[PDB]
RNA sequence: GAAAUUGUUGAAAGGGAAGGGCAUUUGAUCAGACA
RNA sequence: GUGAACAGCCUCUAGUUGAUAGAAUAAUGUAGAUAAGGGAAGUCGGCAAAAUAGAUCCGUAACUUCGGGAUAAGGAUUGGC
RNA sequence: UUUGCUCCACACAAUAUAGAUGGAUACGAAUAAGGCGUCCUUGUGGCGUCGCUGAACCAUAGCAGGCUAGCAACGGUGCACUUGGCGGAAAGGCCUUGGGUGCUUGCUGGCGAAUUGCAAUGUCAUUUUGCGUGGGGAUAAAUCAUUUGUAUACGACUUAGAUGUACAACGGGGUAUUGUAAGCAGUAGAGUAGCCUUGUUGUUACGAUCUGCUGAGAUUAAGCCUUUGUUGUCUGAUUUGU
């Protein structure tokens, strides 16, 4: 908890957030969902 | 206590080689593997079947394979009484594939 | 645990991102409940 | 002799920073304990009951040989040889007490406080 | 078989050098002297 | 063999596999390298580095002791079947 | 690792000591103002008193203080105990109850003391440690080695390891990176050959490349994620006490 009340307006905007990227952080990832991934790429050799 | 027991193992080589120097890479091959057998079978004494040598250097120095079958025989140690009663002894396994074999014991005889 | 991105419209009455969107880069903590198990009292004394 | 070495923690068994493994001393110390476990073996002493009682090593006469330094100059490039030696001991216990009695020697002021201590007193 | 210098053992001291002078406590050690 | 070639690079014959080792992979180095946008602003000074490069074809200035300058410059093309 | 540890008690033995020798005796605040007693209307109050040094106060007599009797008091005080209460600034100390007990020089007696020879500190404090005893009380860890990588030149740091949401070795699934494996087939292919039964796709093949099975194949923690599968391991070394 910090050590002075900020009135910043910076500070005590209430923010509210639309969108947060889900995508794999271990490449350059396109999908979020592995329901976004199938449902873009069709299916493959494994698969049903 | 001992236990005389064959089994046949694939390694991961290209794991505990990423990274190393070139012209040491498959020196350090061999080296991986003696310490592959002594996380298994638990014996300082480890040997190496010539083949298992070639096997290793099919493919220059810097050339291994990323993955390798092998025969690990822990056998009992002979003569001159060396510290520990046993010893470990990598043969190579003739698969075609060493990909996605998992570890079987053998039955010997 | 690591960051992530976010995309949230923003309240700064006066900048030229007033009521537009941005995308801004945020860590994640993970914050599972933690348990007290211990009390301690302190006392003011002219060493400290 | 240990300056500029390297730091281990297997030294902290003995309160140390710096410590080594050096090889060719260690075999040739113990290749001279084995010969006093011989020699007491030899003599008939309780081979449990062994302690190394004293150990000392100095300098043996050096060797000279010489090394090829810049600008065509010799230095000497020499050997550091040892005399070692060590005395093994049966290990014994107890000692007893036994030794001078103290020559009391107190002026007649002195015996006075005494006697009268006894006189007045237990 | 000296010294420089080194190993072991015995004693002692050591809060950014060590050694020295006058004096005395302490420990160790020693002469002389009584009759 | 590639190629203009006794070049470089790979191989046959023959000859070697000799040059302390082992484990790590901090700073600082030596030697090998890449780096967005800018492009000598760096520096005594482009020092260093980079760019160019073979061959075929087109094209080629001042000046000249008419022998040159000159691969001047500037350009295109290049595998495989 | 030969019965080791700790607190209470005594016993011997050491070793020390910046320096016992009746008592470190508790408001606070003011200073061109206060202490104390006392009265009252409880105030910046009335009245009185003191200072001018602690040269005070308390204690102080008894073989370094022995052994004894008694009276008067009903007090003091030393000790072990018990009741209730207070104290965190470093509290580790203060106070209070109740029995028991020693002493009392409050006062009056009986006895002792030499010969330490005319002084020789004439030895009475408290320090830390060690060795056995027996009266309670207690039955851990740390380090090396191995291991992780949130760390690292070496030391150091941060994880893990006695049987389980254990850990490792493979295998599986996710996540990525590349850009379509090998094989086989085709009426794809500039085209070239060879045997005729010289073609109303004539046939056997061959031909860089192309297409299909094929976003396939390969690789993917070595400092990615995950796991009901598979297989294996789970007590070596040393050190420490008030
Ligand atoms: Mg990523
Ligand atoms: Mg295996
Ligand atoms: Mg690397
Ligand atoms: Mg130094
Ligand atoms: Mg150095
Ligand atoms: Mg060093
Ligand atoms: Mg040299
Ligand atoms: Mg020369
Ligand atoms: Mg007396
Ligand atoms: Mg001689
Ligand atoms: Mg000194
Ligand atoms: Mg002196
Ligand atoms: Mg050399
Ligand atoms: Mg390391
Ligand atoms: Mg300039
Ligand atoms: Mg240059
Ligand atoms: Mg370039
Ligand atoms: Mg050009
Ligand atoms: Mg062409
Ligand atoms: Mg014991
Ligand atoms: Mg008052
Ligand atoms: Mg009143
Ligand atoms: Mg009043
Ligand atoms: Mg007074
Ligand atoms: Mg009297
Ligand atoms: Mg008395
Ligand atoms: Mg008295
Ligand atoms: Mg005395
Ligand atoms: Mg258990
Ligand atoms: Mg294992
Ligand atoms: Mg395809
Ligand atoms: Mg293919
Ligand atoms: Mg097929
Ligand atoms: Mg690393
Ligand atoms: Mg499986």
């Amino acid at each position: 908890k910090s050590l002075y009340t900020n009135t910043s307006r910076k500070a005590l905007e209430e923010v509210s957030l639309k969108w947060i990227d889900t995508a794999s952080k271990f490449g350059k990832g396109r999908f979020q969902t592995p329901a976004e991934k199938h449902a873009f790429m069709g299916t493959l050799k494994k698969d049903l | 206590l001992k236990d005389v027991v064959t089994r046949e193992y694939t390694i991961n080589l290209h794991k505990r080689l990423h990274g190393v120097s070139f012209k040491k890479r498959a020196p350090r091959a061999v080296k991986e593997i003696k310490k592959f057998a002594k996380l298994h079978m638990g014996t300082d004494d480890v040997r190496l079947a010539p083949e298992l040598n070639q096997a290793i250097w099919k493919r220059g120095v810097k050339g291994v394979e990323y993955r390798l079958r092998l025969r690990i025989s822990r056998k009992r140690n002979e003569e001159e009484d060396a510290k520990n009663p046993l010893f470990s002894y990598v043969e190579p396994v003739l698969v075609a594939s060493a990909k996605g074999l998992q570890t079987v014991v053998v039955e010997e005889d | 645990a690591g960051m992530t991105t976010i995309v949230r419209d923003l309240d700064r009455p006066g900048s030229k991102f007033h009521k537009r969107e941005v995308v801004e880069a945020v860590t994640v903590v993970d914050t599972p409940p933690v348990v007290v198990v211990g009390v301690v009292g302190y006392v003011e004394t002219p060493r400290g | 002799f240990n300056s500029s070495i390297g730091r281990t923690a297997q030294g902290k068994e003995f309160g140390v920073t710096k410590a080594r493994w050096p090889a060719k001393s260690v075999k040739f110390v113990q290749g001279l304990l084995q010969n006093a476990a011989a020699n007491a073996e030899a003599k008939g002493l309780d081979a449990t009951k062994l302690y190394v009682s004293h150990i000392q090593v100095n300098q043996a006469p050096k060797q000279r040989r010489r090394t090829y330094r810049a600008h065509g100059r010799i230095n000497k490039y020499e050997s550091s040889p040892s005399h070692i030696e060590l005395v093994v001991t049966e290990k014994e216990e107890a000692v007893a007490k036994a030794a001078e009695k103290k020559v009391v020697r107190l002026t007649s002021r002195q015996r006075g406080r005494i006697a009268a201590q006894k006189r007045i007193a237990a």
